């Protein structure tokens, strides 16, 4: 069970661990957050009192080192560093827990909700979507552009997305144009799974990602490319069956997990009820469409 | 964007453009089965090219052997006209491409958008403008090439025939425009007014009668006629 301190709490804020949150006070005496589960990336995540715009936070995974979280007054954000004195680190946790400075990580043992959201996203992945090859751990926040939408503008900051654009050569195969631009398996399967991600555990994790990113961020580029994955593998007829079981599982813990209140701007109309009532896998996402019946009626 | 009431005289610039009318590329009748089951029979068709500005058409015949053992034959219709557009764009010398194709009916975008990949700087456009080009098939001659064609095969026509030696692009579309219209609205009076006076022949290399300026000006005006009587019969007004 790892630890991540805090050096101190000068500004209020809202702080996310995972799906979790607290309000913390401006210099309320916060040192961290342990009992953190090992085996997980996991994602720390701010909204200043004074600036509800701007959610910003940080990807890490506490195998690959120790981090702990700094206010910088001159950056005027709370940012994640890793201390590589391994005794130093221990000595200041052990200090800030026995004076039970911590907030802990508060999973319940029923409660498989993180597994589920993240269950194919690795940090090593994240690292190369995210590029700062200094830090192990990686930034996003609210304004962050992809490299699509850069194309349609400072690139070192960008979302390193994989490109999907339906209307493409990559998409469409010269003779095969109707075809292919009404059933995307060949896209889906040789161009995207075989080609460029290897596996579906690389294009879901990618998937899983985007989401999360939309959702704690509300990164719009990361929403469209949710939305663009998922649309990909609903307008395929020939999917492996492992793959359309596995994304019913990955979408149902997502629309899960969303704030009801924010269905109306991180859900796309167009995509869920081609997704769900007309595409190729209408019948294939049967978890999926129960829980989006249930909680998101007005949306279909 | 789209072509409109607003942006019209972009038609008759010199920047290259076709018009493209997917309406009688599939072309049936429907009929009754043996079993009293209802059936159709494909006709041969059309795709309706058109280049607004020099009167210039590429009709392309589509025969009825392309849709042998398809499926879905309206979607496929769309298709097929992005195909041969594409086609069509790619036979033509570089300094001869449109730079932009303005679709009749907003679903052939996406078909002729992704047959196009290849031409980026080639705009695909919808309009707004309602076009009366699926009565070409009521221009005698078009209907006559379409009908008698035993393999898919292009033909080429002046649509304009010789108005351009004495009326410009812009008025040359607009009479063109009526009297389609007015072949749409009422084929059998539109015919009638322009065979009515056997004096005045369709010359074997034109399209359209020989009339003089005078006679174009009361033919104009019977089909304007024709139109304005069929609509307040169409809405009783």
């Amino acid at each position: 069970m790892n630890t991540v301190p805090f050096t101190s709490a000068p500004i209020e804020v809202t702080i996310g661990i995972d799906q979790y949150s607290f309000n913390v006070k401006e210099n309320q005496p916060f040192h961290g957050i342990k009992d953190i589960p090992i085996g997980h990336v996991h994602v720390i995540h701010f909204q200043h009192a004074d600036n509800s715009s701007m959610r910003y936070g940080y990807w890490f995974d506490c195998r690959m080192g120790n981090f702990y979280i700094q206010y910088d007054p001159k950056d005027g954000l709370y940012k994640m560093m890793e201390e590589r004195d391994g005794a130093k680190f221990e000595n200041i946790v052990h200090n800030f827990k026995e004076r039970q400075m911590m907030v802990s990580y508060p999973k319940i043992d029923e409660d498989d909700t993180w597994y589920n959201l993240t269950e194919f996203v690795q940090m090593d992945k994240i690292r190369k979507i995210v590029r700062k090859d200094e830090n192990q751990f990686s930034y996003v926040d609210s304004s962050m552009t992809t490299v699509q939408e850069n194309e349609l503008s400072d690139p070192a900051h960008s979302l390193n997305y994989t490109v999907i654009n339906f209307k493409s050569r990559e998409a469409i195969r010269p003779g095969h144009e109707m075809e292919d631009f009404l059933d995307k398996s060949y896209y889906l399967n040789t161009v995207m799974l075989q080609g460029i991600f290897k596996n579906s555990s690389n294009y879901f994790g990618e998937l899983q990602f985007a989401f999360l990113n939309a959702m704690f961020f509300g990164n719009y580029g990361s929403s469209l490319q949710w939305h663009a994955m998922i649309e990909l593998i609903c307008s395929s007829a020939t999917v492996p069956k492992h793959m359309l079981d596995k994304l019913d599982e990955i979408l149902y813990y997502q629309i899960k997990t969303l704030p009801e209140q924010y269905s109306d701007i991180l859900l796309n109309e167009r995509v869920w009820n081609i997704c769900l009532y007309s595409s190729f896998q209408k019948n294939s996402l049967h978890n999926t469409e129960k829980i989006m019946e249930n909680k998101y009626p007005e949306l279909l | 964007g789209a072509m409109n009431s607003s942006n019209y005289a972009e038609l008759f610039n010199n920047d290259i453009k076709l018009f493209v009318d997917d309406t009688n590329v599939y072309r049936v009748t429907v009929h009754k089965t043996f079993e009293g089951n209802v059936a159709t029979k494909a006709i041969n068709g059309c795709i309706f090219t058109l280049n607004p500005k020099t009167g210039h058409l590429f009709l392309k015949i589509i025969h009825t052997s392309v849709w042998a053992g398809q499926k879905r034959l309206s979607q496929l219709a769309k298709w097929k006209t992005a195909e041969e557009v594409s086609a069509l764009v790619r036979s033509l010398p570089k300094e001869e491409q449109p730079k932009q194709i303005i679709v009749t009916r907003k679903a052939m975008l996406d078909p002729l958008e992704v047959h196009m990949l290849d031409f980026p700087n080639i705009a695909i456009r919808p309009t707004e403008l309602r076009l009366p080009f699926s009565a070409a098939m009521s221009i005698d001659k078009l209907s006559d090439v379409v009908m008698k064609a035993t393999e898919p095969q292009m033909v080429l026509f002046n649509i304009y025939d010789d108005w351009l030696d004495r009326i410009s692009s812009y008025t040359a579309f607009s009479r063109l425009t009526l009297l389609l219209r007015a072949l749409k609205t009422n084929e059998e009076s539109a015919k009638m007014i322009l065979l009515s006076d056997p004096t005045i022949t369709i010359k074997s290399y034109h399209l359209w009668p020989s009339f003089t300026d005078e006679q174009w000006i009361t033919i104009e005006s019977q089909m304007r006629d024709l139109i304005l009587t069929e609509y307040g019969r169409k809405y009783n007004v």
